[PDB]
């Protein structure tokens, strides 16, 4: 990281004070100081000296997650402002429309190791919250890649073959070759080739039927069908990894840096990102994305599809004055009509654009933002939200291409300050929540490295289907990836397909998922046995380093801070952050739903203007009876729907809502 | 006026044919204004030979089939892109290729006429398999950069004559980048890193003084317009 | 394996460093308690001679102790055992 | 816009803390009164708002605002002004609506505002009220945004607060297209010299205007040259006015700071590429050309005061004088014989300004220092050395010297023998650091400066000024920004529509005297009413060409530059135009701020806060935390005892840096020490 | 929390404390213990192996 | 316009307006 | 098949002050190279000569008003920092401007030293009435590029000096465009034009004569040196 000269000799004074007398330049430690202070020009030739490597911590506020603070080596920059990696912004949530950050300085020999060892920019790449790499490429190096990587049909200088008269004439000797052709004015770096690879290893579907037994590529030649700018994509991936040939979108690049950090080491993914980020600015400034107001296509049968619209409503509204249906019913019946509008202006825009808009790349290659914003930028705004919280039957018909009159922004103002007043409120909610998790669960440290218990969670991992085999459950890689067998494995007699105490990686799921076994106990830290934190075995992999955690982790703090982190994006009986600050601090909710105490058959009765809920037993016993629950609370469907007559579980709900967690304590237990 | 300081070119050597050049330190900036002058005029500017249209015999109906050897003409054709030959006949000279039974042929098996000469016998080109009698007459001539396919325009006199493309650069592949040494004491100068690969006919050092002498004979067109103007010196060695 | 020349900090690279060690912690106090005795060595070397050796590398013309520490590591030429 | 400033906090009002979600929000009667785009960013969103243009307040306190009233259809003239109350009573039609040319309007149904805040479609018999104006519903520094209803209302709100930030240039160039509102924002906001009555020029010089009326007597104007602001920035005016000129009554006679032939100009008119180049501009920062820097486009000029004064001590009375304790002859150089420094001296940090030395009574020397004044011959000098120094990180000229003294009989508190105000003046160019904006809410730091040579040009050679970023521009929705970049393309070279067989179906609604236009024309599109989409692609399609006969923009608004550092052209496009930026005053030279050891607080021994004094930065509770989670004892343990509180580890630590030995290990910090004897203190026995 | 009614009724109660979490030892100033503050990593000895002593 | 020694600036606006801006300091 | 032959350079003159220069016949794909590593050296490295610092009799520094013009002193600098001026010599010259009375100060006034001159006598400096009378020097110098102002502090001159930025630059603008024929039998070459336009110190064939003898200068270090 850069730093300011005058930052780092102010900084950095005492060390600049002791190396200008080690060297003679200034009789003792006064007159050091007066020449350091008046800065005269010996001291910029000292100050390098005592500057390499000496690491830095930059850290800025607010410091939500444990990447919030990194240490970087520093090097003199001329000028007043610190210049930031453009790959860790995303760590800190840093934009550059004036945000300031602090540096600190460690001095001890400890303080420096700990910053060169565990706090390095480059040995934190993934996040500890959960697994994917947070110094991936994104807004300009993403739109970089994907103009490089796609794949342009009926481009310059294509595969033509046409032979019986002349032969293919789109094949290439090498590389170099295809690079000194597109030095002139004959092939595009978008367009389909077939070069002749001797540096650059195959997948594995072509390397096994070339070579099979031993598919080394150093130097042995294999004819590949790609563009030339996926081999120049993939000569800045390593040397051992096979050839890609895919359009990069950012799911893609999230895969490739997943993989080098599983299987390549730590100082190969650095290099591999920095490599990305420099073809990536580099293409980004070639790749023609501009905004001009030609760009904008508006839709050419928005005006049909609001007059179709508008006749619907008018006849909502004949019906409403004429006395048929009442206020609320014909509110609803606008709000339905409009956001049928707005959904149909929507499909025609995205079927009018063309697919290399610059506004419609940015979306679709994943850089930045996403469809809603351009379909209020060409089309309808749709409709706009009340100081209240309802919505506006009227709505905003114009765009922001279009622009908006009078009435239109004033309506909208509405709902553009409140969002930015509840963005206000939120923040300063979600930093207390971050602190009670904090201080509730300090304490948990990794203390040993296996307690060496029996018990154990299960996992849902991949329900049949309805013959079937198994389809995915679609959360496994937040409730079964890096874990810990508590049991074997075994398939239908089988064997022990995959044994106790494994990391429950991929390959493993993928060898679970063919033995067609749909349940794993999975050992976890509910369940741990150690008088004093948790143990390593118990705990699983840590997924910032991608191995085994150490015993010295506070797991409890990352543990807090990975909850705490993303909750101002959380904008909402309830369901936002509230939702989240009722569950942890176990409280009992409004929306308070019963639970059934026994099996049993369910009377369902009405009565004085509520309810009334009564479950007899099948052993039988003394009946429960549930008196007031009020006519707003909707019965709770699952396997009809409940109402009299029913065979209920254990712990069945009973309506709809939240089932308070001390009555599921208390009758289903703490598993 | 006076440059205060002085660029050298000082080479590091890589493997055989992929040496390495640094030029430190030019006054700011310096580098991109001789860097991408540098690179093209050592691609596009440098002369040399290479064979531009080759004929089998009895390929005539279908383009990717030779009766007996393994390859296609698809891959006997980019076999023969990669054949480095320097000649002196400034003129379309043809050579020949012919070997009959099993075996595997090379292109020392090539027989040069007076002047040409093969400057890498060990490359292999096919692989006859069993009593097939390969013919090719290839065409060797001179030129710079790479020329691609000129269509021909013989019409009627060459049946089953095809043109290939010409890489006619000795030197194959240049990158450059530059950097920022020194911001403070030398404020803010220059690196120009060259990183230039040849194929074997020339040297990477020989072939970055022909595009200086290309050079320095280009912008003297310039410098001939009045010769007592004041520019910036460097001063001898 | 095969990667590149590192520059900086990060020479000597931290996966071949943490071949020598349990975890990355032990690393942190191996390195910080070398250099505590490198830096020894050169306070009492402008007086009488004592027990604290090193460098066991040959330095750099400036080269801060922690990193002539980390290079006696990674070219196994020290020991250690945890508490 | 600091007066015209309706705030809810203060006392009798609501707090900042207890004030809930209602108040916040913008009620349907805030139309016409209260602006809903400019408020605060922070904490005050709601709280603090701006009155419209036309409002006005009632005798009691309610604000009225202006409505024709509309009598069987037709709209008179008869303007009333409603209160809130009265407002809902009636039904208010809508300003832009069809009158024809009586009254009565065009289409038998009209948009309409009912009483709860509803808008109805109502026939046009019951409407009884019209708007005076469209941007009647907006503030004075929201209506200078062209193209507003093109933003969110968030980054109209943000280009609302960044228009008054901006800091006054040296040469304060005319916005090529704005709004109607800069011309009267100017003349009345007072900072512009207006004749009174009309007279004709006499004498001007870059002092005084003395202008002859026509009855008699004549006036002379002074004007105010280099004036400090309340911010440091200046404020210099200018006459606009020859010595032989016919003025009349009220015309704009002499510039502001911020001014240029009387209306309002904040900002430099640059030409813009909005492609993204080389990852320099990304993620909102903006790279400059190096022609700003040479030719002094965004320069201004900072003026700061410093304060010192003599009084009398219970030892005697502090004197200014050159005669000062133990210091050399050669920081003496610029001080006069009586105390300050010389007009056009210039300083830098650490100079002395004002000579004062200060009684000091008694204290004893070591003996080391006793016996370094007897080697060397020199007295004890008992008195102290308090001089006024710049503080760090300072420089330039020095302007003015402004001393009130107790024997001139001027007016100072009780006890103050002299008091001395010094200015300083500096002249700041642009750096990378500082933060430009735009007037559609748009903005960022400079990231790069390039060299003029390397920068993307056009077909005449003439490179652009700023490179803003392409995916700013979709995202944020406000594409206004887009527009005034086409507009400010037609302003920059002038349109000529060829009605040679009949006006085209675009310019059908243009008035006259936009047909054609000279080029560096400047133009207007007011607020709500302005250029349209479709006439915008009218004068893109005529667009006269520059020297040679020679069309640099497209019809799509887009140009082919040459690439500045490789040569060869972009392959596609690029949007080029002349955007107005503006230079913010939140300026690199004061944010910067570094630490080794300075001042420490009184009670406990932690460091200060803030530029003003030296002060440390806070790693507060979120920082402790991140490094618990890291693992990193020792750190922790080094910021939080021998850096802030441990109080005989600190010079230790110090000195064991300056020999060159190991950092010691920590001891106690002594903020712990305090809160036991705060808990001893209580009687609590802990032990 | 509630800072008063935590000491009144710490102090009622005679409770002592053992400086065991790391929220302690990041007031009176000691290592916290956890990374390398627990006693198996600090505690470690570190001497050059005795061939390199022996080839020094 | 209404202010003697203006510049000329041209304006998009298609409509009038009856009453003008106020004394915008006499709040 | 290599076109043995070499480029010729030729020249078209516009106006005074500007020409253009065709290079023909060059390798396809080298003409944008040439003529922007043309543009960059032009741009940046022709030397020329400014004024560096003025001093004028009754101001002590910048930011302070003369008594009876009509301009600040800071408007003068902004208004100097546009004079055209060729030196002939090393040594920092000065050069004088007196005038007293009303009237217009321009630049027409300003008596030269033997070897330089002022390039356009038709600038407006100053505007002057009866009360008034501006007595200035200024400092010529030589260099080229672009540097900001030198410091009082740096240097050894008194309060009564004024440092002024310096654009040692005789040349404004420069551009190109080229005709890649590329015939379709490889017979292919280009067609440079140069378009060079400098502010009236220097012609533009003397513009472009030291701009070739800076590359000759550097790009001969690339030959048989190494
Ligand atoms: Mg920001
Ligand atoms: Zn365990």
């Amino acid at each position: 990281c850069g730093l300011p000269k005058l930052m780092a000799l102010e900084l950095f004074k005492p060390f600049v004070m002791k190396r200008l007398v080690d060297l003679n330049h200034a009789q003792n430690i006064k007159s050091a100081k007066r020449m350091v202070e008046r800065q005269r020009p010996q001291v910029w030739d000292v100050l390098e000296e005592v500057i390499a490597e000496h690491p830095v911590l930059l850290n800025r506020a607010p410091t939500l997650h444990r990447l919030g603070i990194q240490a970087f080596e520093p090097m003199l920059v001329e000028g007043k402002a610190i210049q930031l990696h453009p790959l860790v912004c995303e760590a800190f949530n840093a934009d550059f429309d004036g945000d300031q950050m602090a540096v600190h300085l460690p001095l001890s020999a400890e303080a420096q190791a700990e910053a060169r060892i565990l706090m390095l920019s480059s040995n934190n790449i993934l996040s500890p919250a959960s697994g994917r790499p947070l110094a991936m490429p994104r807004l300009d190096m993403v739109t970089g890649l994907y103009y490089l990587t796609t794949e342009v049909p009926g481009d310059t200088g294509e595969y033509q073959p046409a032979s019986g008269d002349h032969p293919e004439t789109g094949v290439y000797s090498s590389p170099a070759e295809a690079i000194m052709a597109a030095d002139r004015g004959v092939l595009s770096v978008r367009a389909k080739i077939k070069v002749r690879l001797t540096q650059l290893r195959p997948p594995v579907e072509i390397e096994a039927e070339l070579f099979g037994h031993s598919g080394w590529q150093p130097g042995d030649a294999w004819m590949a069908e790609t563009t030339l700018g996926r081999v120049m994509f993939n000569e800045l991936l390593p040397l051992g990894y096979p050839f890609v040939n895919k359009q990069m979108h950012k799911k893609v690049q999230a895969a490739i840096i997943n993989d080098l950090a599983e299987r390549y080491p730590m100082i190969v993914v650095a290099q591999t990102v920095d490599k990305l980020k420099d073809a990536g600015f580099y293409w980004a400034t070639r790749s023609g994305v501009t905004v001009s107001m030609a760009d904008v296509l508006v839709p050419p049968r928005k005006k049909e599809i609001l007059d179709h619209y508008e006749e619907r409503a008018d006849k909502v509204e004949k019906q409403f004055q004429r006395g048929a249906l009442n206020h609320d019913e014909r509110n609803e019946a606008l709000v339905e009509i409009w956001k049928e509008a707005t959904d149909e202006v929507g499909q025609a825009l995205r079927e009018h654009y063309p697919d290399d808009n610059p506004i419609i790349t940015i979306v679709d290659s994943g850089a930045t933002g996403n469809f809603t914003q351009t379909r209020t930028l060409a089309g309808m705004k749709g409709l706009v939200t009340n100081p209240k919280g309802e919505f506006i039957p009227r709505p905003v018909k114009s765009s922001f291409r279009e622009g908006l009159t009078v009435l239109e922004y004033f309506i909208n103002t509405h709902g553009a300050r409140k969002g930015l007043a509840d963005t206000a409120l939120r923040t300063a909610d979600s930093g207390y929540l971050t602190r009670r998790l904090v201080d509730v669960s300090q304490d948990v440290i990794v203390r040993e490295h296996d307690c060496q218990t029996e018990r154990g969670i299960v996992v849902e991992l991949a329900e049949r289907a309805p013959d079937g085999t198994l389809i995915r459950d679609p959360y496994i890689e937040t409730s079964a990836y890096a874990r810990t067998l508590g049991t074997d494995a075994v398939d239908e007699a089988g064997n022990v397909i995959v044994e106790r105490g494994q990391d429950l990686g991929d390959p493993e799921i993928d060898a679970l998922l063919a033995a067609g076994i749909t349940q794993v106990k999975v050992r976890s830290v509910l369940t741990c046995a150690t008088s004093t934190g948790v143990c390593a075995t118990c705990y699983g992999r840590s997924m910032a380093t991608g191995k085994l955690v150490d015993i010295g982790e506070a797991v409890g703090i990352v543990a807090a801070q990975s909850i705490g982190e993303p909750g101002t994006q959380l904008t909402m009986i309830t369901g936002g952050l509230p939702r989240v600050q009722e569950l942890f601090e176990a409280r009992v909710p409004r929306g308070k739903a019963p639970i059934a105490d026994v099996t049993g058959r369910v009377r369902l009765e009405d009565g004085e203007r509520f309810y009334k809920i009564t479950i007899v037993p099948d052993d039988g016993g003394e009946e429960v009876v549930y008196d007031k629950i009020s006519k707003r609370q909707r019965l709770r469907v699952f396997k009809r729907v409940l109402s009299d007559g029913d065979h209920v579980e254990v712990g069945q709900q009973l309506m709809e809502g939240s089932a308070d967690p001390h009555e599921v304590l208390r009758v289903q237990g703490p598993r | 006026m006076l440059i205060s300081q002085r660029p050298t070119l000082s080479e590091d050597v890589l493997t055989d044919n992929r040496s390495q050049f640094v030029i430190e330190p030019l006054e700011p900036g310096f580098g991109y204004t001789l860097g991408n002058s540098l690179r093209r005029t050592l691609l596009s500017s440098i002369p040399g030979a290479a064979v531009t249209s080759i004929r089998i015999d009895g390929v005539l109906h279908e383009f990717t089939t030779v009766p007996g050897v393994k390859e296609d003409v698809t891959e006997i054709i980019l076999n023969l892109k990669s054949l480095v030959v320097s000649s002196e006949e400034d003129e379309p000279v043809t050579m020949y290729l012919r070997k009959q039974g099993p075996g595997e042929v090379t292109a020392g098996d090539i027989v040069p006429p007076a002047g040409v000469t093969v400057h890498n016998p060990g490359m292999h080109i096919a692989t006859l398999n069993d009593k097939g009698k390969l013919e090719v007459e290839l065409v060797v001539e001179r030129g710079r950069g790479y020329v691609p396919a000129v269509q021909n325009r013989a019409s009627g006199a060459e049946i089953g004559r095809i043109p290939v493309d010409s890489i006619y650069s000795p030197v194959l592949k240049v990158t450059y980048k530059v950097d920022a040494t020194r911001v403070e004491q030398r404020t803010d100068f220059d690196k120009l890193i060259l990183d230039v690969e040849t194929k074997n006919s020339i040297s990477p050092r020989d072939a970055l003084a022909s595009a200086g002498k290309t050079l320095v004979e280009l912008f003297g067109l310039a410098r001939e317009l009045n010769v007592e103007a004041e520019g910036i010196e460097i001063g001898p060695s | 394996g095969g990667y590149d020349t590192p520059l900086g900090i990060t020479n000597p690279p931290i996966d071949e460093l943490l071949d020598r060690v349990s975890s990355k912690y032990a690393l942190v106090i191996y390195a910080a308690k070398r250099a505590r005795q490198i830096n020894d060595y050169y306070n009492q070397l402008g007086e009488g001679i004592l027990e604290y050796v090193g460098p066991l590398v040959e330095p750099g013309l400036q080269e801060k102790p922690l990193s002539i520490a980390l290079r006696e590591i990674h070219a196994d030429l020290l020991e250690h055992t945890e508490g | 816009t600091h007066k015209r400033r309706l705030s809810a906090l203060g006392p009798g009002g609501l707090s900042r803390e207890r004030a809930g979600l209602e108040v916040r929000d913008v009620h349907p009667s805030h139309y016409g009164r209260m602006c809903p785009i400019e408020t605060p960013e922070g904490p005050n969103i709601g709280l603090i708002g701006s009155l419209s243009v036309y409002a006005r307040v009632n005798p009691f306190g309610f604000i009225e605002t202006p409505y024709r009233k509309v009598v069987d259809g037709v709209v008179s003239d008869e303007i009333v002004y409603l209160t809130a109350d009265e407002e809902d009573r009636h039904v208010v039609a809508q300003a832009n609506s069809p009158i024809d040319a009586d009254g009565r309007f065009v289409e038998p149904r009209v948009l309409v505002r009912r009483k709860a805040g509803e808008v109805e479609y109502v026939p046009s018999s019951e409407v009884d009220y019209m708007d005076v104006s469209p941007r009647q519903m907006v503030s004075v520094a929201t209506a200078m945004i062209p193209f507003l209803e093109h933003d969110d209302a968030n980054r109209a709100l943000m280009g609302a607060n960044m228009q008054r930030q901006a800091v006054p240039l040296v040469r304060s160039e005319a916005p090529l297209v704005g709004t109607g509102m800069e011309l009267r924002a100017a003349i009345d906001a007072g900072d512009v010299v207006v004749a009174e009555e009309s007279g004709v020029i006499e004498e001007v010089s870059a002092d005084y205007i003395t202008v002859m009326h026509d009855n008699g007597t004549r006036r002379t104007y002074r004007m105010r040259k280099f004036a400090r602001s309340n911010h440091g920035t200046c404020a210099n005016q200018c006459p606009i006015v020859d010595a032989g000129d016919r003025v009349e009554a009220g015309q704009v006679i002499a510039d502001g700071p911020c001014t240029d032939d009387g209306e309002m100009a904040l900002g430099k008119n640059l030409l813009v590429a909005i492609m993204p180049w080389e990852g320099h501009n990304y993620e909102d920062a903006i790279i400059l050309s190096n022609r700003l820097v040479e030719e002094d486009v965004l320069t201004s000029i900072h003026i700061e005061e410093h304060e010192i004064d003599a009084r009398d001590t219970k030892l005697g009375a502090e004197e200014i004088t050159r005669d000062i304790p133990n210091i050399s002859d050669e920081v003496l150089a610029d001080l006069d014989e009586r105390g300050i420094v010389r007009i056009g001296a210039e300083v830098r940090d650490g100079d002395i300004l004002v000579g004062k030395v200060t009684p000091k009574g008694e204290t004893e020397l070591t003996p080391e220092e006793r016996l370094l004044r007897a080697i060397f011959g020199e007295k004890a000098r008992e008195v102290r050395d308090t001089s006024l120094k710049v503080p760090h990180g300072e420089s330039g000229k020095v302007i003015g010297i402004r001393v009130f003294s107790r024997e001139d009989e001027d007016e100072l508190p009780a006890g103050v023998n002299e008091l001395v105000r010094v200015y300083v003046a500096q002249k700041r160019k642009i750096s990378d650091g500082d933060k430009l904006a735009g007037r559609h809410g748009n903005k960022g730091v400079i990231g790069k400066i390039l060299p003029v040579e390397d920068m993307p040009f056009l077909a005449d050679g003439t490179p652009v000024d700023i490179i803003l970023n392409t995916h700013g521009v979709p995202r944020r929705m406000n594409i206004g920004q887009i527009l005034e970049t086409h507009l400010g393309w037609c302003a920059h070279s002038g349109w000529k529509v060829d009605a040679a067989k009949g006006v085209p179906d675009w310019a059908a609604r243009l008035p006259d005297e936009l047909l054609e236009a000279q080029p560096n024309a400047i133009v207007s599109t007011p607020v709500f009413d302005g250029a349209q989409e479709a006439e915008l692609q009218g004068l893109l399609s005529c667009t006269l060409p520059n020297r040679d006969g020679d069309v640099l923009v497209d019809a799509d608004g887009k140009a082919m530059l040459f690439d500045g550092r490789s040569g060869e052209p972009f392959p596609y496009p690029v949007t080029v135009g002349y955007m107005y930026i503006m230079k913010l005053h939140h300026l690199v030279d004061d944010k910067i701020h570094a630490r080794s050891t300075g001042p420490y607080s009184m009670i406990t021994q932690q460091p200060l806060g803030g530029k003003a004094q030296f002060g440390g930065q806070r790693f507060g509770e979120m920082e402790c935390w991140a490094m618990q989670a890291y693992g990193a004892a020792y750190t922790l343990q080094e910021l939080l005892t021998i850096k802030s509180d441990d109080t005989v580890g600190r010079v230790k630590v110090y000195e064991a840096i300056v020999k060159g030995e190991n950092i010691p290990e920590p001891g106690i910090p002594e903020s712990f020490k305090v809160l036991l004897k705060e808990l001893q203190s209580l009687c609590l026995n802990v032990e | 929390q509630e800072t008063t009614r935590v000491l009144t009724d710490a102090a009622i109660n005679c409770r002592s404390d053992k400086l065991n979490g790391l929220k302690e030892n990041v007031i009176i100033g000691k290592l916290i213990p956890a990374g390398t503050g627990i006693n198996r990593y600090r505690n470690i000895a570190v001497q050059p192996t005795e061939e390199a002593r022996a080839a020094a | 316009n209404s202010v003697p020694g203006a510049p000329n600036r041209v304006s998009f606006a298609k409509l009038r307006e009856p009453l003008e801006v106020p004394g915008l300091l006499d709040v």
